[PDB]
């Protein structure tokens, strides 16, 4: 029926799709999210939101969801609709295993996703997937890397970025503390938690409220390691104490 | 009190407050038929009693009825939109015969009712079709349970009833008959009848005719659902 | 196999043995092949088990259905419809002999076979399975016009024992239905009850 | 007998808090060899490997249908597989094409992953697990290596035992079995390590 | 903005595009049918627009089975549509069950099918309502009736149309329970004629049909040495 | 299947949404294509470098084949849905033909699927131009362009994005054989319609030439500098 | 295979062997051929035992959506007609040749199903290849309304015989003891024939096979 | 022939408003509450009928999906059962791939993600239900909600209905970490007794509690019992 | 707020009737009718100077026997007179035979109105055609002309034209037309009309000429073809 009919996937006389940029406003309140690539690594640092005091603590991560033995994700933005994405592209990666017997690299595994994405903005008559999200890497022909997907379908590879509620105050702290090519992983831990004090309105950090994922090479297997709560509280610390020896 | 914002005057959608606008209408629906229902269990009986308004000379009385017989064990009345009253029971009745067909046994009222309002779910979620504006009595005897009246409405809840009251007398008959759900059992033998046509003459002040109500039953000694006779109703409205 | 149907003034007389064959040995040998389809229409099932049993439990579904809507007593010749239009669809992947008895309150006792390929013809006695071919001789001889209740038990039982007699596949106890307008008398003839018939000496 | 194609033995054995599995190397078309290095043993986890004979292109073929379908699992289910139900999901595999099967006899053999119990299982070419606590054997050599292992297992082995028996199994199977042979490959499996042999076999 | 849709109750519970419906009924002209002792007898009011037509154009009156005939009212390419789903569900009940469909039945069929346009916005209701009517042996007379809602009762007397109160009065003052057919088709031309306006819709053909004993259970037009006997005696008594 | 028609026509009988998909190409980054005697040149107008960008993968300016490549404007999103599907018809034209596309007939696949979107039922047009360069076997250069609508035309030179109607300006008034005659004045006509239409300028642009065999390189950061120097 | 099934005074008595052959070899010593469906009815499956898996199993799993849904206890009525239903679909290519049987509240009632799709109800079925020597014993001395220790002592009586008498049948004796109260699965019921005690031995010392290569990968 | 477009659509604040109102829905529904002890995990709600001639062994809001898995609601009654019978059937469709009962945070995810789809599938309304769903795996008591977007959450313990915000107040108060299971029923009784409007019996409430002997809900004659405390 | 089938009160198929007006803001076409044969002419409208002219193609082979010149929305005429192209071939493969010029014209007009947005197809058009098409050809019947309307309306025509400046153009296609002048003679009142018409000067860039004539083919005039015709006028 036409009159019962919202018709999400048309253009605005303006030239814009409305449902997109309606669900990229549902990100700018999600928990926020960034990712930093080094020398030796891509880190994920998510803002955690649920943060409640009687939540359990079931399963590994809260917005992190490993894709692959060498690659994972991270989102923000509707909660329910980045696990469907999520297993979107653990089905995509293991489609490109069971057909090449090579791992995904990682900017296809991110172009097949943004073909799902783009495919709900242009026909279907559905809603977008209001998820944008980030993307950890390793492969062979680039190495290690980061991307970030938008609900519009366009990804970009990036080497720093952020996702989430203040992201644009985030985006413009890594334009200065950040450095192209001298970046160690352990330098960018220390830039995570610089980055997660002045975009998040509350006093400090405890670590309940953040959730810290590097992916690393040891010994030509990638592994990728969520940050326990004492590896976090040590970053943590040594970011309260180094801003008191600054002013 | 209630707002409202989009289509959910139209299409079965939430409220702003959650409430399905939409589905309330058809409970609306129901009443619009003009008749009332009225079921109830005893110890090893449940009856059902409807209202029989034959508004015309020229109708044939003999087809103007709300009783119907699912299953030789289940009976049925209902109340609302004739019309989707016999959608109901066409569903009612082929989902009743798929059970005997594919489990061997005949089919509960408890699972009857609450297949029947799996369907009635259906229409309350998908904006394609509208819920059907009726609601369905069901009675029969269980073989561990005993007698059962179950009702389920246009939202699609199905629940279970000592006894049920359907229509627009509904509230003036639920009111009336809970306080005979008071001490024991509201009389549980075979004239909870007599219960189920003085609730019925009493919200309506009719004291009715010979023919002017049908009253289905079913027993443990007759677990058959039979339709009463005007002459064996006469006999139950003369003793009161 | 070994069934039969006969008709009396009044209603039907059915008839079955008991024996299923596996081959030449005899997996079931009290065996119920007179499937009630309602309340006064029975079926006698001839010819593969499978087919037989997954062709009474769809009548029965598809006559119990019809019989709920029209609010009505259902006809055997509906009956019968029924498993001829379930048998000539499927007739080349469905091997299925059937006879259908039955009462009903317009015409009576009716007898209806249905055999193998869905033609359906309405007979006032009938025979179907393996063993039906060693009878027809006896049926054809002792058939009168006229027969009672019990002159028609005695003649099923008279018929299927002489089969049971001379066929492998046939055996085991005689099962007869009596259907009339009271209901279904079912009996079972077994061991002595079974008639007996004299072979030859020396 | 399509499944003596290529040729093949996979056998796998119990121990005492270990398992053993085997196979040979031989790739092969019906009476020719092709590479002497064809692998047999996929390893389905930490301590948990399948063995697959039969047909080799689905000896190849249901190893990556099920290491897609373990990938799927491991991510979803946030842990690692235990090895009964891998044998449930090689059993679904196998019987979801029944009406033309995979043609492949797959034997598992791995360690509980929370208890370190042994566990050893063998299916058929449409899915029917066999659990077994002395030992598993799928192949062309089948009879030849049920017989073998009636006589040297014994309840209870150590690794070292247990490595002596599963090789001296293959060993003298797969020298009176013509397709199957060209070298055999042990992993015996334990909690704290995975040792992998090849070992010297006759190359005829 | 509550009766746009089939699919939409107004707030008082009400389906209003079916309720539409059963107006384009209302401005249709009077047919109206009788069951009597021997047989049912329809008769339709047929309003002849042009001088320009043949005389059994637009039939109004239809053989849906050999045994059962349907009178229609309303839209009338709604009821030819609901004369073929009529024939459709006495032809597969004879090919699935062997023997003439009932006329309880198969009222319940259309009657069903009629229904299903009431629930959804992807079509409309039926924009007629249509008596069916029959004779058996066994089953004896009967005539049923189905509303653009899709309700159907049995009647010894309807009388769907533009006058459809006035011939309902008509019909009551009868006693139709022990009257034979020849002398209802004398009496359903009087009850067209009387409720037929000389004023407003000017030209009308009357068409009759019975459904009876006297044809061996068969549905046939009624003749024109009885129908002409039966306008000459509606004459009579129109004075 | 959602089966709607989202492109229908209105009074005065327009596309509206033919027209809104041609207003996303026009917020979209400027794309400027011209063609040389052996030499065609496309040239995409960065907008911001950021210094995060791995600037690898925003890259505007792909490869259709061996022999064709293009340039976008508009939503980037719906150009890799046709890049991709371009690319997949290149090689099914070597499957069928064997021979390399002509650069006319990617662009009329590319603009009969850009016209089928703008017809059929439950899709919006696709919010891109794209301007294809390329050649023939016979060595022809090509310069093709595709609108939403499905309408391609050939050009000597032509623009496409924000602020291309003062960029078409430029090059209608020096575009000229002269400029045209040096494979390496050609690549500087495109440097210096860009430079009019970049509003903070500087090294801040990405662009690809294709000459012939020993096809096409897309040119570096320091190696684009180079021009911008030699035309201060 | 020999599976069988008896009907005693209040219960129901189930009764297999533990042999699986691939062909005329033995591949199991040890297989269980006696199913769950339900908590009152198992069911026994002979032919091929990869139908019988996965087509009890997928039962047992739709009787755990009926009982559930239905809050009671599932009939064997109702396993019967999934089982028969399904077989008659398949048209015989799924080879699941069950002794179904169970208590449920209408009584102890037993069912043969042929893969085909045919039903039988009786006091007592034998199915499998080693059926004709266990209706032996069911043909001499049966009688109705046995006790629990005369039934258990018929049916493994039966399956015995078809143990010592079929070659695809042997190793063990499963039982499935099913009444109104009580489920007796019985796994080792009986041991008839173990395995001979070797009189040698054969084990072979650290060293006795030669390795080509070794790798060592230990684990965390 | 059934819609083919979304019926929740994206506001311009950012918001899909179809799940925001089926919270308001979830939100005006029955009390419902579950708390995770160390060894097991309780489900109570509020089963008060509106009337005395409503059967309360009839229907029942504390279901069981698996012999390991229950779960109860707030919300709507009717688009509850079309979720419970789908929980059930793709606990099956695990348990016949993997012969393994499902585990609870696999089904939490299974049910989660049907409820996602009818926030985004053509022509459905979302369900106005969240669920509290229970189950004991591995040695672990698990406790997850599913909200009606088709986000799932693993709590100690919260609460959800009508005076949620106020009960989850309470659960933060009385619960310890190291509990017992029939310590965790007292206080998961007393929360629906913090909003309850009358006198709380046998037949007013409905509790499910799931241990390692598997889940079941409570009889009546065993709600008496723990309501005398 | 209203769909793609529906009437107006005037009963004119609202989306057949803006696809009408479509066409007006296209470049304008003429056909001429002789016994001698058919021509072709339309204006290109060159919109920029950088704009090959050679691409505008508004007028196509059909087949060696049929062109066809079009009006409006160039993109939607490319699915036409593909179909016409397919049409003529299959008419060829099953009779071995060419098709006629009003045949093809029939089977090209029985897609407009083919349109749709309840299950017309799996892919099905959401709308009419915004063009006009002007097939001409020689066929078994001799010299013809056809007009090809969105609503699917086709008419045979001695002289026809289309586009943005029709009504003008036909005005003067009414005066100079004779039912026994010759093909140069028609090709030279093609382009006194187009002059007239034309926003731009008129030269050999701007303009696209095809005639088909009974012994010859289709043929489409080249630049130093109409470089003679231009200075006749």
């Amino acid at each position: 029926s036409r009159r019962y009919d919202s018709r999400t996937t048309i253009f605005s006389p303006e030239g814009r799709l409305y449902q997109v940029e309606y669900a990229m406003e549902a990100i700018g309140h999600a928990g926020t999210c960034l990712g930093i690539l080094a020398n030796d690594g891509v880190l994920l640092a998510a803002e955690r939101r649920n943060i409640h005091k009687l939540l359990d603590e079931v399963f590994f991560s809260e917005k992190i969801y490993k894709l692959n033995e060498d690659m994972a994700c991270s989102v923000a933005g509707i909660t329910s609709d980045a696990n469907v994405l999520t297993n979107e592209l653990r089905l995509i990666a293991q489609r490109y295993l069971l057909q090449y017997q090579e791992p995904i690299p990682c900017e296809q595994l991110v172009t097949a996703l943004c073909d799902i994405k783009q495919a709900y903005t242009q026909f279907g008559g559905k809603r977008p997937f209001g998820v944008s999200l980030l993307y950890i890497g390793w492969d062979k022909h680039y190495g290690f890397q980061l991307y970030q997907s938008d609900p519009s379908g366009n990804y970009g590879g990036w080497k720093a970025t952020c996702i989430g509620n203040n992201s644009a105050a985030a985006v413009s702290m890594l334009k200065q503390d950040y450095k192209e090519g001298e970046m160690t992983l352990k330098s960018a831990l220390a830039l995570a938690i610089k980055v997660l004090n002045k975009t998040m309105d509350v006093s400090k950090l405890s670590a309940e409220k953040v959730e810290i994922a590097t992916l690393t090479r040891e010994n030509g297997k990638t592994v990728i390691r969520v940050l326990k709560q004492k590896e976090v509280e040590q970053l943590i610390k040594k970011h309260e104490e180094e801003e008191a020896k600054a002013e | 009190r209630g707002s409202s914002a989009g289509f959910d005057r139209h299409i079965t959608i939430f409220s702003p407050e959650g409430r399905l606008y939409q589905v309330e209408y058809a409970f609306k629906a129901i009443n619009q038929g003009g008749l009332t229902s009225v079921a109830v269990r005893g110890k090893d009986c449940a009856v059902i009693v409807t209202q029989k308004k034959v508004p015309d000379k020229l109708l044939d009385s003999s087809t103007v009825t709300h009783l119907f017989k699912i299953t030789e064990n289940i009976g049925c009345v209902m109340t609302g939109m004739t019309a989707d009253s016999r959608s109901q029971v066409q569903r009612a009745r082929y989902e009743a015969a798929n059970w005997k067909y594919k489990y061997g046994y005949e089919i509960p009222v408890d699972m009857l009712c609450k297949r029947i309002a799996d369907i009635s779910q259906v229409y309350t979620q998908n904006a394609e079709m509208r819920p059907l504006g009726c609601c369905m009595i069901l009675i029969g005897i269980d073989e561990e349970q005993g007698p059962q009246v179950y009702k389920c409405d246009p939202a699609g809840y199905y629940c279970g009833f000592k006894a049920t009251a359907a229509g627009v007398k509904q509230t003036e008959s639920t009111s009336f008959l809970e306080k005979k759900v008071k001490k024991k059992f509201d009389w549980t033998f075979e004239q909870t009848v007599e219960t189920a046509i003085t609730c019925l003459s009493t919200v309506l002040s009719i004291d009715f005719k010979p023919s002017e109500i049908e009253v289905g039953v079913v027993t443990v000694e007759n677990p058959k659902f039979r339709i009463l006779t005007e002459a064996e109703i006469d006999a139950h409205l003369v003793a009161l | 196999t070994t069934i039969m149907a006969v008709q009396f003034d009044g209603g039907v007389v059915l008839g079955a043995d008991s024996r299923t064959t596996t081959g030449s040995y005899i997996a079931n040998r009290v065996t119920d092949k007179l499937t009630p389809i309602h309340d006064r229409i029975f079926c006698c099932r001839s010819g593969s088990a499978a087919d037989t049993q997954a062709v009474a439990d769809a009548v029965t579904y598809q006559l119990g259905f019809h019989s709920i809507e029209l609010n009505e007593p259902p006809l055997v010749h509906t009956a019968a419809s029924l498993f001829k239009e379930m048998c000539y669809r499927y007739r080349e992947d469905l091997m299925a002999g059937i006879i259908i008895a039955g009462w009903d309150p317009q015409e009576g006792g009716q007898v209806y076979s249905v055999p193998m390929g869905g033609m359906m013809v309405r007979q006032s006695f009938a025979i179907g399975g393996s063993g039906s071919s060693y009878i027809y001789g006896y049926v054809d001889a002792t058939y009168r016009e006229g027969m009672t209740k019990e002159e028609c038990l005695q003649f099923t039982a008279n018929a299927l024992a002489l089969a049971m007699e001379r066929d492998g596949s046939s055996g085991g106890v005689i099962r007869l239905a009596a259907i009339a307008e009271s209901g279904v008398e079912r009996q079972v003839l077994l061991g002595d009850q079974i008639p007996k018939f004299a072979v030859a000496t020396l | 007998s399509i499944m003596s194609y290529n040729g093949g033995a996979v056998m796998a054995m119990k121990g005492k808090n270990c398992v053993a599995i085997a196979a040979d190397r031989r790739f092969g078309i019906q009476a020719q060899m092709v590479t002497t290095d064809f692998q047999k043993i996929f390893p389905m986890g930490d301590r948990l490997y399948i063995g697959l004979a039969g047909l080799a292109t689905d000896v190849q073929t249901v190893a990556q249908r099920l290491k897609f379908r373990l990938n799927l699992y491991e991510l979803k289910e946030g842990r690692q597989i235990k090895p009964y139900t891998l044998m449930s999901m090689v059993a679904n595999l196998l019987y979801e094409k029944r009406f033309g099967p995979y043609y492949t006899e797959p034997v598992i053999a791995g360690l509980d992953p929370k208890t370190f119990k042994p566990f050893i299982c063998s299916l058929d070419l449409i899915g029917c697990p066999m659990v077994t606590d002395d030992f598993v054997v799928s192949g062309t050599c089948a009879e030849q290596m049920y017989g073998m292992c009636e006589s040297l297992w014994e309840p209870n082995m150590d690794p070292d035992h247990l490595f002596e028996t599963i090789s001296q199994a293959m060993l003298n199977a797969v020298d009176r079995d013509a397709v199957s042979g060209m070298g055999v490959i042990v992993h015996i499996i334990e909690k704290d390590k995975i040792t992998t042999r090849t070992l010297k076999a006759r190359m005829d | 903005g509550y009766d746009l849709s089939a699919s939409t109750f107004s707030p008082d519970g009400r389906v209003f595009q079916v309720e539409y419906a059963m107006k384009a009924v209302e401005n249709s002209s009077t047919a109206i049918g009788i069951r009597c002792k021997d047989g049912v007898v329809f008769g339709v009011e047929k309003l002849v627009l042009s001088k320009l037509y043949e005389e059994g154009s637009n039939k109004r009156l239809f053989n849906v089975d050999r045994h059962v005939g349907m009178a229609v009212a309303g839209l009338l390419a709604d009821a030819r549509s609901l004369a073929d789903i009529a024939r459709e569900e006495a032809s597969n009940f004879r090919s699935n069950f062997g023997y003439n469909i009932p006329l309880k039945h198969l009222a319940d069929r259309v009657a069903m099918y009629v229904h299903a346009y009431t629930l959804y916005s992807a079509v409309r209701p039926f924009g007629c309502s249509f008596m069916l009517g029959s004779y058996s042996v066994n089953d004896g007379a009967q005539l049923y009736m189905i509303d653009p809602s899709g309700v159907s009762y049995g009647y010894w007397g309807c009388a769907i149309g533009k006058a459809r109160q006035a011939a309902k009065t008509e019909i009551e003052k009868l006693q139709m329970k022990e009257m034979t057919c020849r002398d209802i088709v004398k009496e359903v031309a009087k009850i067209i004629y009387i409720v037929h306006d000389e004023v407003k819709d000017k030209a009308f053909e009357l068409e009759l049909s019975w459904v009876g004993e006297l044809t061996n259970g068969r549905h046939e037009i009624v003749p024109k040495d009885i129908r002409e006997e039966a306008e000459k005696y509606a004459k009579e008594s129109l004075k | 299947s959602y089966d709607r028609a989202i492109t229908v026509f209105s009074p005065d009988g327009h596309l509206f949404q033919v027209e809104y998909a041609q207003e996303a190409v026009k917020k979209g980054s400027t794309a400027v294509g011209v063609r040389g005697r052996d030499i065609v040149v496309l040239g995409v107008e960065k907008k911001s470098v950021a210094k995060l960008q791995d600037e690898r993968t925003v890259r505007k300016i792909c490869a259709l084949d061996d022999n064709v490549c293009m340039a976008f404007a508009g939503l980037t999103a719906d150009a890799r849905i046709v890049i991709n599907r371009a690319r997949v018809e290149c090689q099914s034209h070597r499957l069928t033909v064997e021979d390399p596309v002509t650069v006319e007939y990617i662009t009329r696949y590319i603009a009969s699927l850009k016209q089928r979107y703008t017809q059929s039922n439950g899709r919006r047009p696709f919010g891109i131009s794209a301007l294809i360069v390329g050649f023939d076997f016979d060595g022809t250069p090509r310069l093709y362009q595709t609108d939403p609508s499905g309408t391609y035309h050939a050009w000597k030179a032509n623009a496409i994005g924000r602020g291309a109607k003062s960029v078409r300006e430029f090059l209608e008034k020096n575009y000229t054989d002269e400029a045209i005659e040096t494979d390496d004045l050609t690549i500087k006509l495109v440097i210096k319609a860009l430079l009019e239409v970049v509003q903070s300028g500087g090294k801040n642009i990405e662009l690809a030439v294709m000459r012939r065999d020993q096809s096409l390189k897309i040119l570096n950061p320091e190696e684009i500098e180079k021009y911008v120097a030699e035309i201060e | 295979t020999t599976i069988a099934g008896v009907v005693y005074k209040d219960g129901i008595v189930l009764g297999a062997d533990t042999r699986a052959t691939e062909g005329m070899v033995v591949a199991d010593k040890n297989c269980s051929k006696i199913h769950f469906i339900s908590p009152n009815i198992y069911c026994c499956g002979a032919g091929t035992a990869a139908d019988t898996d996965m087509t009890t199993q997928l039962i047992s799993s739709n009787l755990e959506l009926h009982s559930l849904s239905t809050g009671r206890l599932p009939r064997v009525v109702t396993a019967n007609r999934m089982l028969k239903q399904m077989l008659f679909r398949y048209q015989g290519y799924i080879g699941a040749a069950l002794v179904l049987g169970g208590v449920d509240v209408t009584g102890p009632h037993l069912y043969s199903i042929y893969p085909h799709g045919s039903t039988d109800k009786l006091p007592y079925v034998t199915m499998g290849s080693g059926s004709l020597a266990a209706m032996a014993v069911f043909e001499d001395k049966f009688r109705p309304d046995m006790e629990e220790e005369e039934a258990k002592n018929l049916v493994s009586e039966a399956i015995a015989a078809g143990i010592f008498n079929d070659l695809g049948s042997g190793s063990n004796i499963d039982l499935c003891v099913i009444s109104k109260n009580k489920l007796d699965f019985l796994r080792p019921y009986t041991v008839p024939n173990k395995k001979g005690t070797r009189l040698g031995r054969y084990r072979c010392e650290k060293g006795t096979t030669a390795v080509l290569t070794e790798k060592i990968t230990p684990l965390e | 022939r059934g819609y083919s477009f979304s019926l929740t659509t994206f506001s311009p604040s950012g918001k899909l408003v179809q799940i925001e109102y089926a919270l308001a829905a979830v939100a005006g529904g029955a009390p419902s509450v579950g708390i995770k002890a160390a060894n097991g995990v309780v489900l109570a709600t509020e089963k008060k009928q509106k009337s005395i001639l409503y059967d309360e062994r009839s229907v029942h809001k504390v279901e069981p999906i698996t012999k390991h898995i229950g779960l109860v609601y707030s919300g709507m009654g009717p688009d509850y059962r079309v979720l419970v019978h789908r929980a059930r059937k793709l606990a099956q469709q695990y348990y016949l791939v993997y012969q393994e009962p499902i585990p609870t945070a696999q089904l939490v995810q299974r049910v989660a993600s049907v409820m996602q789809e009818y926030t985004q599938s053509g022509g459905v309304r979302p369900f106005g239900v969240s669920l509290l769903i229970c189950g004991w795996n591995e040695g672990r008591p698990y406790l997850f909600q599913s909200d009606p977007s088709g986000a799932y959450f693993a709590w100690k313990a919260t609460a959800m209905g009508k005076n949620y915000v106020n009960g989850k107040t309470f659960l933060e108060k009385r619960y310890n970490e190291d509990l017992e299971l029939e310590d965790a029923i007292h206080t998961a009784i007393l929360t629906l007794k913090e909003s309850f409007e009358g006198q709380m019996t046998e037949d007013n409430i409905e509790v499910g509690i799931c241990n390692e002997a598997g889940f079941r809900r409570l009889t009546p004659t065993e709600v008496k019992d723990y309501l005398a405390a | 707020d209203r769909g793609v089938n529906t009437f107006s009160p005037e009963g004119r198929l609202f989306q057949v009737e803006y696809a009408i007006e479509a066409i007006k803001l296209g470049s304008t076409a003429i056909g001429i009718q002789t016994s001698e044969g058919v021509c072709l002419a339309v204006e290109k409208r060159i919109t920029s100077p950088l704009m090959e002219p050679s691409s505008i193609e508004k007028i196509v082979e059909i087949d060696a026997h049929i062109g066809c010149a079009m009006s409006g929305l160039i993109a939607d005429a490319k699915t036409l007179i593909d179909k016409a192209r397919v049409e003529t071939q299959n008419h060829w493969f099953t009779y071995n035979e060419t098709m006629t010029v009003e045949s093809v014209t029939q089977a090209v007009s029985n897609l407009a109105l083919q349109f749709g947005e309840e299950d017309a197809d799996p892919g099905a058009m959401s709308r009419p055609f915004g063009v006009a098409l002007l097939f001409g050809g020689v066929d078994e019947k001799g010299p013809q002309l056809f007009h090809m309307d969105p609503s699917g309306t086709f008419v045979q025509c001695d002289a026809r034209a289309i586009g943005s400046a029709s009504e003008g153009a036909q005005s003067s296609l009414q005066e100079v037309y004779h039912k026994s002048m010759t093909l140069k003679e028609a090709i030279k009142s093609s382009l006194i009309i187009l002059k007239q018409v034309m926003e731009e000067k008129l030269n050999a860039t701007n303009i696209e000429l095809a005639t088909v004539q009974p012994g010859q083919n289709f043929h489409m005039f080249t630049k130093e073809e109409l470089e003679e015709v231009i200075k006749d006028i």
